């Protein structure tokens, strides 16, 4: 069994399995395109027999667009909480306001309400090498996952609103639900998710470019397709098909699929 | 001595021993016949020997023999060629090998010899060992110019990937000779683009070299019949092989894909959109992981740009992104190219507010990028100048000391955009329709920065200056006067040559007039030194000089010159302190003063001479005892002959001086007893001419000036006793020869000890010509103090003994008990 | 094939091995010893060094400076490289970092020899020798030293001088520090590897690190070539120690071992060297003295910090501050303890929890342990009297630790320790002798011992073995102690410096591959064992030598057999007669002559259609295909 960095989140990975000749490789999820704290996905020239892939589906101009908002935000003094509950898009948005933040120099409060974030943070600064690059540089400086943008008391739904960035991750009745009480009831006490509301949620998987710069890089004789929509997969395939001339796979649930293999 | 070696080699063991021996024979230098000689004996115990190791090593040596610069190697090539044809093991025929990439390099004329290793090489290229293989192909490289190129081009099929890698770069060797490559490399190298290893992928540059040597020539695509030129399809080439996964060749490719400036814009334009697989191409660059990777896709850019303006104004955008990079040197790297390439671009509101977002930042150099970036870049709209305005000035409350920068950002701004200022006058100036303003607050920051902008703009346009109330008329004075760079609307040397020919003139005159005509010279010199700057170098120069003669002319008017020597007493004596001075100042005029010549050296070192024979005179006049005085004259007299056998070429033009009359009377003063030599010098000395010193072309005094403790201050540098606190030292140093070795920190303890630091050549740092940075973290410590006490440091100019060099700063220290 | 040394250093090898169509650079090893000779480097010039007197020298007496009737030179220190003169740096394609000791003086060989193959190396390993390099340079540009003295250098000058400098090998070799600028240049050229990670070589060569178990990022390599597997050992422990546990099963049926990184003075016990340690400053602290612990930012301080606040704790003098001074001393600490997974089972049992593998962390948040980058850097406003210190190089030739000691050499109250087995403190100790200081002497090696690489040998079998002769020796301290002696039923050669080494090892065939239908070309026959033969086209890609399409025959033929097929065939005019050198039958059927000799047979066929298939189908009845 080897494993290969993965990046769609710490600690995920791919696995390459071989056993004599043969070789099969899955990914599950990985994406080309890098995130703000984790490296992409990298593979040599395995040319495994099979691959096992997903088919699910302007990053720095959304961030862009996001930092704006919440610096507009916060400038006029606006509260506005991002509920989240993935970890690693909630890791990541903490890494981009902390360094545009202290870019910024200003002194502006931010905080994460749950225990579980604080939970998460303490395995994140200890597996530094499952991250970007920044990150293993900057590490010989001082450690960037801690900062004075730390923790959330809020005195329990009573220390007022302000230029405030706070994370909430509910679930559907879980965590600290009463800050919806506390907050929100006019236009000022905006409150944003994926007055006004933005899609602000980026896409850890990547598109079907990457999957095509990963079937091109490896360039198995068979590919398998799981884990997406129907209609994305038979696309998908269609485009191999069209591409490459190269053999490929539609498995249903429980299908049975049968491949020689030359040893 | 070739005889020792010989014996020595003959005596040594063959298995070991002879292995140390040849080495430690290596390490110590050589001479021609002594080369001439050992290659001989080393092949002759190379024949003898049948070792691998030790002719791996006597091959080696023949190699590093072969480098010698004085050596003719011409038997010896040879000799080489021969045991080449003998030679059976293959790592000392890869040494050989290098004996002959030696050979060539050292010889590259002969025709005769070219052809000869080249054949020889191909010869030996049949071995099956890779390394020969790889030395055979870089020798083929190597030697080349008007078959060979069809014979490594065969080779590039090579099942090693190190064999491969030799042969691109013997292929890249050639091109740099300047040979006309052909055609049919490019689709072997684009064979080689799919090969599993990366050293070769980086090398197949090759492309990249093929496609810059013929981007005109037509190639058809193997599968469709459509016809695409050479820079076309190898810049799809590179687009889709920039997606590779290995990040040297990431940035190789996109290093060399920058350098295409001979392509068509609309291609570029279709393959840099997200919408075959070389869409995206600088999408996945400037988004890849590797800073590195986004530097060089950022340069490709710029070279882009600055050959097409259409795809400029298409990856503005991209730029745009680049300035919100999280790394800070890709964000500056970013902006300069945009600075470079904003030329022809004109920006819209949304690009015009994100520049002024990244402009908020917090670091002192990236705000320095974006005001370079904003004194080239264009607008469109008034309002796009009035965002620009009002995000400077909020610059200007948070960061006061960039307003140098930001007033030639607006002064940049006013300039190349009259026209669309002046519409927004009377409110930068806030003038009322029919009101008198009050008088704004001159001195201030914001509002110089909004004249500075308002005046630059008014330079073309004649119908700005209108809207001006009286009191804008008279900060528009006030600033013009005081920031004129910013607002817009020899007799001293023949002087000096002629003082400095009276006093040769008049040098004759009896000791008073001499000595008054000397002191009203020196300071005349001083005088114009202080006033004009220029020739402040010459003047104190010559004032040094001269002040050296003034020194001999009085210490030989001296009371003790008529006086016996036993009733000489020291305590009144000028002599030995008038010599210890002129040392000094000879030295200073040495080496301090930067662009002297050997024509002054010779006069600097004859008074150096003066002086010496000064020295020895007083103390003759003191001492009683013969041997100090026999010892004294026997070391004057071997300076003497020191000094003019230095300098043998300048005698005929020191008539009349001190030295040749004492050379004219060598024989007699060395013979003589010490007490009629030492009369017969001082003599000698008394009736000496005065030389005429040549002035230099040009030339500087060298200086330096503490700043970093400044003036000081009462404030002590509080810390433990016996533990060390390090003192950061900063000074501008001028016209010094070699700093790095010349220049050392010092630092006198309130006491005898006076310890001494040498700065490491890392730390100077030359920000512009003629002068030089020093900044030094010295590191002091001492015992304890019973209260805060002043420690001083300074400069000093070490030559081979050491001088003072600037004026001693001093500072405080308060080391505190345990 | 060819393995050359370079290092004649027992712990620090320079070893290269050339092995079948590539060649590796095994280890740099910087040599450290030689400072030694060489007046220290204080951050502050002392008095003492000032008025040191000179030494005599008939050819000039500042060239050298003497104290305690021991000669130094009073220069910049030099380091002993390797002899890297020997082979052609060059040619080398692949160096195989072991440990972050090991890589030290990489930069001379990556940059000055021209050498541009590739570099291969663990993460921790990498990191802390970036550390180590970083720290190195800057205590030697902190006080910079002229090159006042060469002319010593020289052999007659070494021979006129006594034994601490004549003792000196290679002094000619010897080269100033490298700077920051060429640290950069080398670590840029450097391939970041986990444990266990097969690496291919051209596709001839396998190469993969195991964890050696001395410390976090150490590792042992191997070579594999299928059929030829060349086993590299450095410094490794079997003991309770942080990283992750030694490795011994993969080190099996392994044709040449090579090993290094034995423990200097092995009798020495560790645990009883670190509770002996913990005893003396304990009662240096109850006397109310300071200790001195020069030591690397290394394992050694972590494990010595850790048992040190245990055994503190338990005898509650915890009131006494720590004191860890370095440029990197931070950056160490977060370092160990970022890179637990490299460490052993408990401390990732401890990381699955939330809390951080080791406890310091606790300490630097409560202030119970406390560190600064330097003296100057705010320490000496915190400083206090009665402490420990953790500093400086344990050469003593610079870094914090000589001011820190010349600030403490007079009073005899505080105490100084050694814990680095690497340098003889007799010689440190040399330049400063005259002190009242009280200095012990308790190096801590983790290494293996003798009698754990015996035991690893007996259990591992090796074909055989190589090492440096140092080892083959007994120590010239004891010189009797024939326990401390490897033992090996093969003859297990060694080797001297720049001592050139042929291995035992000829094996005489590589892999390859096969695609099926050239497999199906066979019909095997039974005899007794199955036999086959084929014929295919050989293509070789980056060293894979493939077989895929585009032979002799052994008829044994009976007589017997052959007679009685013959006469059922029907052929006419049949003959059979009994004479000398064997039989012979004329047979005129078609002017055919069939001869049996001894070691020898002739075979005659016609061009005839019909005869040659007749005499093939004969021939296939009882044909045998090899
Ligand atoms: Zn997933
Ligand atoms: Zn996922």
């Amino acid at each position: 069994i080897k494993a290969y960095y993965a990046g769609h989140v710490l600690g995920a990975a791919m696995f390459q399995i071989k056993v004599g000749s043969e070789s099969v490789v899955y990914t599950g999820d990985y994406n080309m395109t890098p995130d703000r704290h984790l490296g992409a996905a990298w593979i040599d020239k395995c040319r495994p027999n099979l691959l096992i892939t997903q088919s699910t589906y302007s990053k720095r101009c959304r961030e862009r667009d996001f930092l704006k908002k919440v610096h507009e935000t916060v400038e006029r003094g606006g509260k506005v909480l991002i509920p989240v509950f993935a970890l690693g898009r909630a890791q990541e948005l903490c890494i981009l306001l902390e360094t545009f933040w202290e870019r910024m120099n200003l002194k502006v409060p931010i905080y994460f309400s749950t225990g579980l974030t604080e939970k998460a943070n303490h395995y994140y600064k200890l597996f530094i090498p499952w991250t970007n690059q920044k990150i293993r540089k900057t590490f010989v400086q001082r450690n960037m996952f801690e900062f004075k943008h730390i923790k959330a008391f809020d005195r329990a739904f009573a220390d007022n609103p302000g230029p405030m960035v706070v994370f909430a991750t509910p679930g559907h009745a879980g965590q600290s639900l009463q800050i919806f009480r506390k907050w929100a009831g006019n236009e000022k006490n905006m409150v944003i998710m994926p007055m006004q509301v933005e899609y602000m949620s980026f896409s850890a998987h990547a598109d079907a470019k990457g999957i095509m710069q990963l079937v091109g890089q490896a360039e198995p004789e068979s590919v398998l397709l799981v884990h997406g929509e129907a209609k994305k997969m038979e696309f998908l395939k269609q485009k191999i098909e069209q591409e490459l001339r190269v053999n490929c796979y539609m498995p249903a649930n429980g299908e049975t699929v049968t491949l020689p293999t030359s040893p | 001595k070739s005889a020792a070696l010989h014996i020595d080699l003959c005596k040594a063991t063959s298995p070991a021993d002879a292995l140390q021996y040849l080495l430690q024979f290596a390490r110590k230098p050589v001479e021609a016949e002594s080369v001439e000689g050992v290659v001989r004996i080393l092949l002759e115990h190379y024949y003898k020997e049948n070792d691998p190791s030790v002719r791996l090593k006597i091959a080696s040596l023949l190699g590093l023999l072969s480098k010698t610069a004085g050596f003719s190697p011409d038997c010896i090539m040879d000799d080489a060629i021969n045991i080449l044809q003998n030679e059976k093991s293959h790592q000392v025929l890869a040494q050989l090998l290098d004996t002959l990439l030696a050979i060539g390099t050292k010889l590259p004329e002969n025709q005769a010899i070219q052809m000869r290793l080249v054949d020889v090489a191909c010869k030996h290229l049949t071995d099956t060992s890779h390394g020969v293989r790889n030395k055979c192909l870089q020798l083929l490289g190597n030697l080349g110019s008007l078959d060979v190129q069809k014979i490594i081009g065969d080779y590039f099929s090579d099942q090693d990937p190190r064999v491969r890698t030799a042969a691109i770069k013997a292929m890249l060797q050639l091109h740099e000779r300047g040979l006309k490559l052909h055609q049919t490399i490019y689709n072997q190298a684009c064979k080689l683009l799919s090969d599993d290893y990366e050293q070769v992928r980086s090398a197949a540059q090759l492309i990249w070299v093929v496609s810059q040597l013929y981007p005109e020539s037509i190639v058809p695509i193997p599968s469709s019949n459509e016809e695409i030129r050479l820079v076309d399809d190898a810049f799809g080439k590179i687009c889709h092989m920039v997606s590779d996964g290995s990040w040297v060749v990431r940035v190789q490719a996109a290093k060399l894909l920058g350098s295409m400036e001979q392509v068509s814009s609309h291609f570029l334009e279709q393959t840099l959109d997200k919408k075959s697989g070389a869409c995206g191409a600088f999408v996945h660059g400037l988004e890849d992981e590797m800073y590195e990777v986004r530097i060089a896709a950022v340069e490709a850019l710029c070279m882009l740009a600055q050959s097409s303006p259409s795809f400029a104004e298409k990856c503005l955008d991209f730029l745009v992104d680049m300035f919100n990079d999280e790394i800070e040197e890709v964000r500056l790297q970013s902006i300069h190219t945009m600075r470079k390439i904003s030329n022809n671009i004109t920006l819209r509101e949304d690009q015009l507010d994100t520049v002024l977002a990244v402009l908020e930042d917090s670091s002192r150099d990236i705000r320095e990028a974006l005001h370079e970036l904003l004194c080239c870049t264009n607008v469109s709209t008034k309002e796009g100048i009035h965002l620009a305005l009002v995000e400077l000035l909020k610059n200007l409350t948070k960061y006061p000391t960039d307003r140098d920068s930001i007033w030639k950002c607006l002064k940049f701004l006013g300039s190349r955009h009259p026209t669309l200022v002046l519409p927004l006058v009377p409110e930068l100036l806030s003038t009322h329709p029919f009101f008198d303003t009050a008088e704004p607050d001159m001195d201030d920051p914001a509002y110089i920065a909004v004249l500075v902008l308002i005046f630059n703009a008014a330079k073309t346009c004649p119908t700005m200056p209108a809207l001006f109330s009286d009191h804008t008329f008279r900060h528009y004075a006030y600033l013009r006067d005081s920031l004129s760079h910013l607002v817009p609307a020899d007799p001293s040397q023949q002087f000096l040559q002629q003082s400095l020919e009276r006093v040769y003139s008049l040098q004759h005159l009896d000791p008073q007039g001499a000595q008054e005509l000397l002191e009203f010279t020196i300071r005349d010199l001083q005088r114009l030194g202080e006033l004009q700057s220029e020739l402040a170098g010459v003047a104190d120069f010559s004032a040094t000089y001269l002040r050296c003669q003034l020194l001999l002319i009085k210490a030989l008017q001296e009371k003790l010159w008529n006086v016996a020597a036993p009733l000489y007493l020291k305590q009144s004596d000028l002599a030995s302190a008038a010599a210890k001075q002129i040392m000094e100042e000879t030295y200073k005029m040495e080496f301090m003063y930067s662009g002297v010549e050997n024509k002054q050296v010779v006069i600097i070192h004859h008074m150096r001479l003066q002086a010496k024979a000064l020295q020895l005179i007083v103390t003759a006049r003191t001492t009683r005892g013969l041997d100090p005085l026999f010892g004294m004259c026997e070391k004057f007299l071997q300076e003497v002959d020191f000094f003019q056998r230095y300098f043998i070429a300048d005698l005929p033009h020191l008539q009349d001086s001190f030295v040749d009359k004492l050379l004219d009377l060598m024989p007699r003063l060395m013979t003589s007893k010490p007490a009629e030599v030492v009369k017969i010098l001082q003599t000698m000395l008394r009736q000496s001419a005065f030389l005429h010193l040549p002035l230099p072309e040009q030339i500087h005094k060298a200086s330096a000036t503490i700043i970093e403790p400044a003036g000081e201050s009462d404030n002590p540098l509080r810390f433990t006793s016996g533990l060390v606190v390090a003192l950061d030292v900063d000074a501008t140093l001028e016209h010094v020869q070699d700093p790095q070795n010349t220049v050392k920190v010092q630092v006198l303890y309130p006491d005898g000890q006076a310890q001494m630091i040498h700065p490491k050549p890392a730390d100077f740092r030359n920000p512009g010509p003629g002068r030089h940075r020093l900044i030094t973290q010295v590191y002091l410590s001492h015992t304890a103090w019973t209260e805060a006490c002043q420690v001083e440091v300074r400069l000093l100019l070490a030559y081979n003994g050491t001088i003072p060099f600037s004026k001693p700063v001093k500072v405080y220290i308060m080391p505190k008990p345990a | 094939m060819k393995l050359y040394c370079l290092s004649g250093h027992p712990t620090l090898p320079c070893n290269v091995l050339k092995f079948k169509s590539t060649t590796i650079m095994l280890d740099c090893g910087l040599d450290m010893t030689s400072t030694l000779n060489f007046l220290p480097l204080p951050l502050v010039q002392s008095p003492r060094l000032s008025n040191l007197p000179g030494w005599s020298l008939k050819d000039l007496d500042k060239e050298l400076k003497e104290c305690s009737g021991h000669v130094f030179v009073d220069s910049v220190p030099e380091f002993c490289l390797p002899e890297t003169e020997l082979i052609d740096l060059s040619t080398v394609d692949v160096i195989l970092i072991s440990n972050y000791h090991c890589m030290m003086a990489l930069p001379y060989i990556t940059e000055h020899t021209g050498f541009t193959g590739t570099v291969y190396a663990t993460e921790p390993t990498v990191q802390i020798g970036r550390l180590l390099m970083e720290e190195l340079v800057n205590f030697i540009e902190r006080v910079p030293k002229a090159q006042s003295a060469s002319l010593w250098k020289n052999k007659d000058i070494q021979r006129l001088l006594p034994s601490p400098l004549k003792d000196a090998v290679e002094v000619s070799t010897w080269r100033r520090c490298y700077t920051m600028q060429e640290v950069n240049s080398a670590l840029s050229k450097i391939q970041l590897v986990g444990y266990s990670q097969k690496i291919e070589l051209f596709g001839a060569v396998q190469v993969t690190p195991l964890s050696s178990g001395y410390a976090l990022g150490s590792s042992n390599w191997i070579i594999q070539s299928h059929y030829e597997k060349v086993s590299y050992v450095s410094g490794s422990s079997l003991l309770t120690t942080h990283p992750q546990p030694m490795d011994q099963a993969s080190l099996k049926n392994s044709d040449v071992l090579v090993l290094t990184g034995l423990t200097q003075i092995p009798t020495a016990n560790p645990d009883g060297m670190v509770g002996e340690f913990c005893s003396n400053l304990a009662l240096t602290v109850r006397n109310g003295g300071n200790v001195l612990v020069p030591c690397y930012p290394s394992g050694v301080i972590y494990d010595l910090l850790e048992c040190l606040y245990q055994y503190i704790d338990s005898a509650g003098l915890s009131s006494v501050p720590l004191y860890f001074i370095s440029p990197v001393a931070n950056s160490s600490l977060e370092f160990s303890q970022i890179f637990a997974e490299w460490l052993c089972h408990n401390k990732q049992s401890k990381v699955y929890l939330p809390e951080p593998p080791f406890p310091h962390a606790e300490l630097i948040q409560t202030n119970k342990l406390k560190h600064y980058p330097s003296i100057h850097g705010d320490f000496s406003n915190d400083f206090r009297q009665p402490c420990v210190v953790f500093t400086g190089h344990p050469s003593l030739r610079f870094g914090d630790v000589v001011h820190f000691m010349e600030l403490w050499g007079k009073s005899s109250l505080n105490t100084v320790i050694f814990t680095e087995p690497d340098f003889s403190y007799l010689e440190a100790l040399a330049p400063y002798q005259p002190l009242a200081m009280k200095c012990i002497y308790c190096p801590i090696d983790t290494r293996l011992n003798f009698i754990q690489v015996s035991k690893l040998l007996k259990e591992v079998q090796p074909l055989h073995v190589v090492c440096p002769e140092q080892y083959t020796q007994p120590p010239p301290a004891q010189s009797h102690r024939m326990d401390l002696m490897i033992d090996c039923q093969p003859p297990a050669m060694s080797y001297r410096r720049a001592e050139v080494l042929a291995l035992p090892f000829k094996r005489r065939y590589e892999k390859i591959e096969i695609m099926p239908e050239l497999a199906d070309s066979l019909v095997p026959m039974e005899i007794k064992i199955s036999l086959a033969t084929v014929s295919a086209v050989l293509h070789t890609k980056d060293n894979k030598h493939l077989l895929q399409p585009p032979p002799l025959l052994s008829g044994s033929i009976p007589v017997e057999q052959f007679v009685q097929t013959l006469e059922k065939h029907g052929f006419s005019d049949i003959k059979v007669e009994d004479t000398a050198k064997g039989h012979i039958v004329l047979l005129q059927e078609a002017e055919t002559l069939i001869q049996i000799e001894e070691d020898s047979t002739h075979i005659i066929c016609d061009n005839d259609e019909m005869l040659r298939v007749r005499l093939r189908d004969l021939v296939l009845k009882f044909l045998q295909k090899f």
